[PDB]
């Protein structure tokens, strides 16, 4: 039923306002563990002899490398990935520069949006940056994933229930609240708001008084937007394991300067950093993925917040591996 | 100490009383028992109930209402049994999610919500009739018809009046556990934090005053229970020392004091009020004022703080950020 | 001066402490003892928050906000401007709420009265310890207690809420709201009631104890009757407190989620899982 | 444009808000406290000795007279002029407007202080149907102790000094409620009978405790006029007695407890 004391307290607005995080330490501890899995950089290596586009036969994202670099990020990869699997779950073992198995494919695609992550959403992942291991751990398919309806349970490494199967539709509702927070709010924020950009999250009038011309009959959003605003909002907070004091002064959730921390900028990034991600590189990867890889819509698996974040307001507690992998960005 | 002001030491039997009224003596169905448990804290007797054409008419009205519910309910866990014990608090009957403005929704969109708030509508008036007929049948004045006319009022309020004026059914309360809770914020978000709407401040300052009057009335009386001070219509009529020492106590206290009437009116005027300033809040909400923290910028009204880690500008206003 | 029946009333004795020294009334005031602690809180208190008025932005009364200090300064003082205002305001508070319930004991023993009223006014002071001592003992800082301001109040309860996702899915707080409510409405059936029955209009005759009873019968099919009404009702009132206090207490100390995954407990039995 | 706006930065919503305000103060002071002042006004001062006309605000706080149309025959009208025309057995212990005021003879058969009685009408209280509505069981026959609950009828009756002081003959009901309000019992010793409310009683099994008087005290509880009814004045006067003994029992009792 309940948590035993003390409880972990930080302070994110002026004191009196109530503005911070709560942590209970056990949790906290069992995460960090967790996240302490991180395999360590591989030794660096000497850069020698020629590029191994001129050694290999079809290299095409990680042309410029020597070959032991090469190499390096191949053991990396392996790691990261498909530890138990090992290199002949991407590759023939007669011959390395065989595409004939899927994951060898899929890993490219993941080779070019790793980097993109790295290069182009900075405003996100700063100099901590992702590497393969931030969403996979050590597994080919990533523990936290989302289709194109709600799935328990939230981490794929656990055998689900009859009810929670998605095709038991008695436990839809239980499926829904789980991905809210346990909350009754009856929508699904991933694809409302993190599958594509059709929808804006903002809701709450930025004037006084109501605009004429805006604010009568089926000139408004419904009520229900806001519902689902709560609900995204729901679930962001339970993905970084925080509340909403986190980004917030609830006094005006509409209001950015004082009104908001820098985490809310950043996280305002992330949303659309996840919507590029999807659109763009993972959504797009179910023409290469098999049948048993899809959801019920023939929709490939797609990331949210938790996907890198697992619970944690940082992946993994801030490590990085940037500076030990250039390859994996940012490009110049 | 008075053990009385506790329970019953002593609990007393008798033939039960039946006062006359002007009609529908008849319609007074079942036979009065009595608890021992009860009678230690309260009346002993339970029953009879009068049952009169208004009463059922409100039965009839409002089980249709709880049937079309539990319907929609079982739908949402597909009939499963099981799933629907469990899963209770969280299943609910909602408004359109769509924007159809003020057209009628479809069945499977908020129609079935529609018919289910029609139907509670109607019995509550039909169960207000009842408490203003029972009032005027017994020879008493209407009091209590007027002030559950102000609840039933604010239910209206946020049920359809509110959803008519800004012109969509979108904005109703779902029926259900945590959905009708959830409303409480979806709708605090959407129109700009209530705490900044005064009318919330007026009623919350009412609800508490009720807190606070019922406390103090209750504690009063008991505290003059050796007097007699429960039997309140002949203290109104005939003062005796209980109310004395009541109207002293509190003028002693607080420095003035009411009677024994006059206390009852501040009571039923403050409950009254809690109702009042809460539909007077809801009807200014979405037809003339759009965000209320605004509102109370706009009017000096709002406090502003130091911020501790840095002010942070909205991304989106940045040059070349994306949509 | 007096009220036409006082004076047989304005008798000596009944005070706790000090006998005939403070057994005296000015104008309506009883005094006592507890009399003069209390007008000497108030004036200390009220001097405080005008003294740290000053030092503020403003003077508009829905903006001032005397704050609580900083997380990091935990249990101890701290500096007057950041925190240390509100901290003896704070103590002014209790020494004047403490007085007026012992002021209201010794005017009570004195009329030869129950206890009872200063014995419900201990429960909203019991609330306030909670939201400002003991809470914040539990989690160690003064900094987690609630600025004193008109408005700024206000946005500590709505931070504090929100802190833990959706409050309203506090049980405790369930339990709190459901007493406000019921005492709300118990408290117009009541006024409505002895009303109806004094004031029926048209100089139509005052009824009676069993018309009262009737009434209530006949709609509901039961009757608490007179002297359990008021019962009830110091029951109903007090538990908005009694049982809210420990929705307030547990957030924090004893659970560090949201409320709404609480009930986990509920949904994930795995008998129904 | 904006629903609401209107000329030179007002808005519907700020009007109301000054409406409402209005309307509070109106309540609040034009009729809750004229309600208020039904009772006890107009106040009593050092002697009010303008008897030729009256001073404005006595006139100004008072609400118009309303009459109450009783149920067995009569009428009252509040407020009115009552004052209290007994002799008070107190003297004024200093020459302060508010000062305490000290009994001069026994408090509790002089009736002043939390003994006092308010001056009701010498009139039994009624059933719906015309009945005296507090009477003792041997003349409310069709009513009776309910079963799980101690029959007082025999104990002892054990006053504040620990001496036996009576036994308990009978208990008052109201017909009204069916609720028992007093105990009647025989003191020994003194050939009489006395009234008790049962809100002084500690009803135990064996015996019934009473703390506010001493066993010698129960002699002189004020009696009442006829053996098997009582008046709403004679309910007063006994109820006054018992609670002035809280006070007055004992010298000890006055005095601070610390
Ligand atoms: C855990 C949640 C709390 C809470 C949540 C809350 C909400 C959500 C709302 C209020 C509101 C109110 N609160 Mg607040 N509150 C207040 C006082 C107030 C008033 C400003 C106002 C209406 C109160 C009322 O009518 O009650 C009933 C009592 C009555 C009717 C008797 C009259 C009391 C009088 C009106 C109070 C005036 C007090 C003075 C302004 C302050 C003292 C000043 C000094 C210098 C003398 C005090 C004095 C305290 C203390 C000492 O604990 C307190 C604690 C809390 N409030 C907790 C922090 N309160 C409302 C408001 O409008 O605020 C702007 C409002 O919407
Ligand atoms: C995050 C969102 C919040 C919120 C959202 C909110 C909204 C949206 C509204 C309120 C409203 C109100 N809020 Mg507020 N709120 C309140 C207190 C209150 C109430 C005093 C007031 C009136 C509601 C009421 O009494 O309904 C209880 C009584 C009711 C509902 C009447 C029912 C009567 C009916 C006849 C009963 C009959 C039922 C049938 C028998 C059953 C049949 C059913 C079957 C057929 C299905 C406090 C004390 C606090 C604190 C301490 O923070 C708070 C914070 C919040 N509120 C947050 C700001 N609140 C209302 C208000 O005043 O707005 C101005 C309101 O509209
Ligand atoms: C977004 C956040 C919300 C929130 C956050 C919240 C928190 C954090 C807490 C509550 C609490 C409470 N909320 Mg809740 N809330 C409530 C109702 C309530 C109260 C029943 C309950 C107790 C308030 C209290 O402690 O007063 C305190 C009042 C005090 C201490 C009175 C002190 C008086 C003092 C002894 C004397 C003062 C004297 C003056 C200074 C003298 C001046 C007088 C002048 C006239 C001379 C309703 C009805 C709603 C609705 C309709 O939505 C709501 C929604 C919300 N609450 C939102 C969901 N609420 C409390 C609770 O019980 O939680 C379980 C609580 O801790
Ligand atoms: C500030 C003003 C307050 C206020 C005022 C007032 N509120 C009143 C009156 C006033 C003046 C009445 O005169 C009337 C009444 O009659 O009281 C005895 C009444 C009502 N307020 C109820 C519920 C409520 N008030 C709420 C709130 C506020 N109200 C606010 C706070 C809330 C909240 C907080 O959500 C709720 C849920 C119902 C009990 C009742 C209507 C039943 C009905 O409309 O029928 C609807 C028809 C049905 C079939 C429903 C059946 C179930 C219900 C429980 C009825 C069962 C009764 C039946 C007799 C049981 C038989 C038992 C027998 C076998 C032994
Ligand atoms: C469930 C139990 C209920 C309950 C019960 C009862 N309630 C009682 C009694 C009972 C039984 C009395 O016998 C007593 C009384 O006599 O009635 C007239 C009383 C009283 N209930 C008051 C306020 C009240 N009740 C509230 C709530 C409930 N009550 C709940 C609902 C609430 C809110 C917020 O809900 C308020 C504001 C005062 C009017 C009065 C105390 C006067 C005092 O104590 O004088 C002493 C103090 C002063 C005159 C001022 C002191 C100033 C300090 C030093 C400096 C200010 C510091 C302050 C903290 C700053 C705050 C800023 C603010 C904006 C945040
Ligand atoms: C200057 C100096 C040295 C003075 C010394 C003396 C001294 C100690 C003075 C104190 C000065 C102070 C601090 C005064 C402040 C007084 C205070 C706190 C007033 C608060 C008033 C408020 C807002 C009360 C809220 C409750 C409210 C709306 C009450 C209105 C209705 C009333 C009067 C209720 C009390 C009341 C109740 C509850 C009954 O049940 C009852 C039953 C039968 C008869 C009368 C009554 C009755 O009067
Ligand atoms: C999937 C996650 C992979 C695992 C595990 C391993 N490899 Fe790999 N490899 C993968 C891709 C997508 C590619 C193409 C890279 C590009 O830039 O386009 C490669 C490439 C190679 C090569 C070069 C082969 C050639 O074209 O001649 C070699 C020599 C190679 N990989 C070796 C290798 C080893 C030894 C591994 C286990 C340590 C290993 N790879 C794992 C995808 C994946
Ligand atoms: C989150 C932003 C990711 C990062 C960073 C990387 N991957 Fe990934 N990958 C991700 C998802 C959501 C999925 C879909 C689920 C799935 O199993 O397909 C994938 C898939 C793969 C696969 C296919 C594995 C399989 O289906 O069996 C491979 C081989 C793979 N990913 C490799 C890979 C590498 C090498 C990465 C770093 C360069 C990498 N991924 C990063 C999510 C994310
Ligand atoms: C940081 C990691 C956040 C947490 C925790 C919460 N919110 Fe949030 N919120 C955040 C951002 C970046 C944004 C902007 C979204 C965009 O695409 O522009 C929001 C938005 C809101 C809104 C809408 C405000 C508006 O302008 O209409 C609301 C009402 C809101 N957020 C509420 C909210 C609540 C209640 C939270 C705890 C449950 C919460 N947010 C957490 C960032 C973050
Ligand atoms: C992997 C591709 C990520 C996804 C998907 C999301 N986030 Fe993220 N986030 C990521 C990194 C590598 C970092 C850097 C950690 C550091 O040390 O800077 C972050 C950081 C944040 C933060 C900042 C937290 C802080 O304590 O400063 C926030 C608030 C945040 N992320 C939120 C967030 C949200 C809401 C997301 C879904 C829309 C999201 N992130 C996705 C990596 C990744
Ligand atoms: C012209 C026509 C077509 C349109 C107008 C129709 C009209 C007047 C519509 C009005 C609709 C209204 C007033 C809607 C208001 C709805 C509101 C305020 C709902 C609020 C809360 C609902 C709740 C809590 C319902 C929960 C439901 C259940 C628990 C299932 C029902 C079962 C029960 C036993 C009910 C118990 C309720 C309670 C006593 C515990
Ligand atoms: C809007 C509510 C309509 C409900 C109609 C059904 C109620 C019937 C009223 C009968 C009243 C008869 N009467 C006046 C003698 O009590
Ligand atoms: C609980 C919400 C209370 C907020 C109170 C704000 C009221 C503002 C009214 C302003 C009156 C208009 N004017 C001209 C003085 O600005
Ligand atoms: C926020 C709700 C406002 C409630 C206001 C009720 C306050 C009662 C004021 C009592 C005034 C006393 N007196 C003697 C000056 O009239
Ligand atoms: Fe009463």
């Amino acid at each position: 039923c309940f948590e035993p004391p003390p409880a972990t307290t930080t302070q994110t607005g002026f004191r009196g306002l109530s503005m911070g995080e709560v942590l209970h330490p056990a949790t906290v501890k069992a995460k960090k563990e967790r996240d302490a899995q991180y395999p360590p950089a591989l030794a660096a290596v000497k850069a020698e002899g020629p590029p191994v586009s001129q050694v290999y036969k079809n290299v095409k994202v990680l042309g410029n490398l020597t070959e032991a670099e090469f190499l390096r990020t191949m053991t990396a990869i392996t790691e990261w990935v498909s530890p138990q699997e090992g290199c002949t779950y991407c590759h023939d073992e007669n011959n390395l520069a065989s595409e004939a198995k899927y994951p060898y494919v899929v890993a490219r695609r993941m080779l070019e949006m790793t980097r993109a992550i790295n290069t182009n959403w900075t405003q996100h992942v700063a100099q901590t940056g992702v590497t393969c291991y931030t969403c996979h751990r050590g597994t080919p398919l990533p523990p936290y994933v989302r289709y194109l309806e709600p799935t328990l349970p939230l981490n794929n490494r656990e055998t689900p229930t009859h009810v929670e199967r998605v095709e038991t539709r008695s436990g839809y509702v239980v499926r829904l609240a789980k991905y809210t927070a346990y909350s009754a709010l009856n929508y699904d924020p991933f694809t409302m708001f993190l599958a594509n950009d059709k929808r804006q999250v903002r809701v709450v009038p930025q004037t006084a008084l109501p605009l004429v011309g805006v604010s009568r009959g089926k000139e408004r959003r419904p009520l229900s937007d806001a519902y689902a605003t709560f609900a995204l909002m729901m679930s962001i907070s339970d993905s970084l394991g925080t509340n909403c004091t986190f980004c917030h002064n609830a006094q005006t959730f509409e209001s950015w300067g004082k009104k908001s921390t820098p985490q809310r900028a950043i996280a305002w990034w992330g949303i659309r950093m996840v919507r590029d991600l999807n659109m763009n590189y993972l959504a797009p990867l179910n023409a290469s993925l098999p049948a048993s890889r899809l959801g019920r819509q023939g929709e490939a698996p797609q990331a949210d917040c938790r996907t890198c974040h697992q619970g944690v307001t940082k992946p993994l507690f801030g490590a990085s591996r940037l500076k030990d992998y250039p390859e994996l960005g940012p490009i110049k | 100490a008075d053990y009385q002001t506790i329970y019953t030491q002593i609990q007393a039997r008798g033939p039960h009383i039946t006062v006359s009224g002007e009609w529908g003596d008849n319609d007074r169905v079942g036979k009065p028992f009595y608890s021992y448990w009860l009678g230690k804290i309260g009346d002993a007797q339970i029953g009879p109930i009068y049952l009169g054409a208004s009463g059922i008419a409100a039965f009839a009205f409002g089980s249709t209402a709880i049937l079309i519910i539990l319907f929609n309910m079982a739908a949402e866990v597909h009939f499963d049994p099981l799933q629907f014990f469990r899963q209770f608090f969280w299943l609910g009957l909602y408004p359109p999610k769509a924007q159809y403005g003020m057209g009628i929704p479809p069945l499977h969109d908020g129609g079935w919500w529609l018919m289910a708030g029609l139907f509670m509508t109607l019995s509550l008036g039909s169960w207000w009739i009842r408490v203003y007929s029972r009032a005027r049948a017994l020879g008493l004045g209407t009091h209590i018809a007027w002030n559950f006319a102000a609840a039933i009022f604010f239910v209206l309020c946020i049920g359809c009046i509110h959803p008519t004026l800004v012109g969509s059914w979108s904005e109703g309360v779902p029926f259900g556990i945590w959905p009708h809770i959830d409303w409480l914020t979806a709708f605090s978000i959407r129109y700009g934090n209530f705490y900044y709407c005064p009318w919330h401040g007026f009623s919350i300052g009412f609800a508490y005053g009720c807190g606070l009057l019922f406390a103090a009335h209750g504690a009063t009386i008991l505290a003059v229970a050796r007097f007699g001070g429960d039997r309140e219509i002949e203290q109104i009529t005939d003062r005796g020392t209980a109310v004395e020492r009541a109207a002293l106590f509190w003028r002693w206290t607080i420095g003035f004091n009411a009677t024994i009437e006059s206390v009852h009116r501040w009571g039923w005027f403050f409950s009254l009020m809690v109702m009042v300033s809460a539909s007077v809040g809801i009807l200014l909400t979405g037809t003339f004022v759009d965000n209320w923290y605004l509102w109370c910028v706009k009017h000096g009204a709002a406090p502003d703080y130091p911020a501790y880690l840095p002010a942070t500008p909205d991304p989106a206003s940045l040059p070349g950020a994306p949509k | 001066a007096l009220l036409s029946f006082e004076r047989k009333y304005r008798v000596r004795g009944g005070t706790l402490i000090g006998g005939d020294l403070f057994d005296f009334w000015v104008g309506p005031y009883f005094v006592g003892f507890f009399g003069v602690s209390a007008i000497f809180f108030i004036f200390l208190g009220v001097s405080l928050i005008g003294y740290a008025a000053s030092q503020g932005p403003t003077w508009d009364p829905f903006a001032i906000s005397i704050n609580p200090p900083d997380l990091k300064y935990g249990l101890g003082a701290a500096p007057l401007l950041e925190g240390g205002f509100w901290q003896a305001i704070t103590v002014c508070a209790l020494g004047a709420f403490i007085s007026w319930m012992l002021r209201e004991v010794e005017i009570s023993r004195k009329l030869g009265i129950g206890w009872h009223v200063p014995l419900a006014f201990c429960v909203p002071i019991f609330m306030f310890c909670v939201l400002q001592v003991f809470r914040p003992l539990l989690l160690g800082s003064w900094g987690h207690a609630f600025p004193y301001g008109i408005l700024s109040h206000l946005d500590w309860v709505n931070n504090f809420g929100y802190q833990y996702l959706n409050w309203h899915y506090n049980p405790g707080h369930m339990s709190s709201v459901s007493f406000l409510f019921v005492n709300a409405m118990a408290l117009g059936l009541h006024g409505g009631l002895i009303l109806s029955v004094a004031n029926p209009g048209d100089g139509d005759k005052v009824k009676t104890a069993e018309h009262e009873n009737q009434y209530f019968r006949d709609v509901v099919g039961y009757s608490i009757g007179a002297l359990s009404i008021h019962r009830l009702g110091l029951f109903l009132a007090s538990n908005i407190f009694l049982t809210g206090a420990f929705g307030t207490i547990a957030s924090g100390p004893f659970w560090t989620r949201g409320w709404p995954e609480w009930w986990g407990w509920w949904l994930d039995i795995p008998f129904w899982s | 444009m904006y629903h609401g706006a209107l000329a030179q930065h007002l808005d519907i919503a700020q009007l109301v808000w000054y409406a409402q305000w209005l309307v509070i103060w109106t309540v609040v002071l034009l009729y809750l406290r004229r309600e208020d002042r039904r009772e006890g006004y107009p106040l009593v001062e050092p002697l009010g000795l303008v008897k030729l006309a009256p001073e404005d605000g006595q006139v100004y706080e008072l609400p118009y007279p309303k009459t109450f149309v009783l149920p067995h025959g009569g009428t009252v009208t509040v407020p009115r002029r009552r004052p209290e025309t007994r002799e008070l057995k107190l003297a004024q212990t200093d020459g302060f407007e508010g000062a305490p005021l000290q009994p001069t003879g026994n408090p509790l058969v002089d009736a002043v202080g939390p003994a006092s009685y308010a001056e009701r009408a010498e009139v039994v209280d009624a059933t719906v149907d015309g009945k005296a509505k507090i009477v003792p069981l041997r003349v409310a026959t069709d009513f009776s102790i309910a079963e799980g609950d101690v029959d007082p009828r025999g104990l002892p009756v054990v006053a504040a000094d620990g001496v036996e002081a009576g036994t308990v003959t009978d208990l008052w009901v109201d017909r009204s409620e069916h609720y028992f309000r007093y105990l009647e019992l025989s003191v020994a010793g003194s050939a009489r009978t006395a009234l008790i409310p049962l809100g002084f009683c500690d009803v135990k099994k064996d015996k019934i405790v009473v703390t506010s008087i001493l066993s010698e005290q129960f002699a002189n509880v004020p009696r009442l006029q006829s053996r098997d009814q009582i008046t709403l004045r004679e309910e007063d006067k006994v109820s006054a007695y018992y609670a002035g003994g809280l006070l007055y029992a004992t010298p000890e009792r006055a005095e601070s407890l610390l």
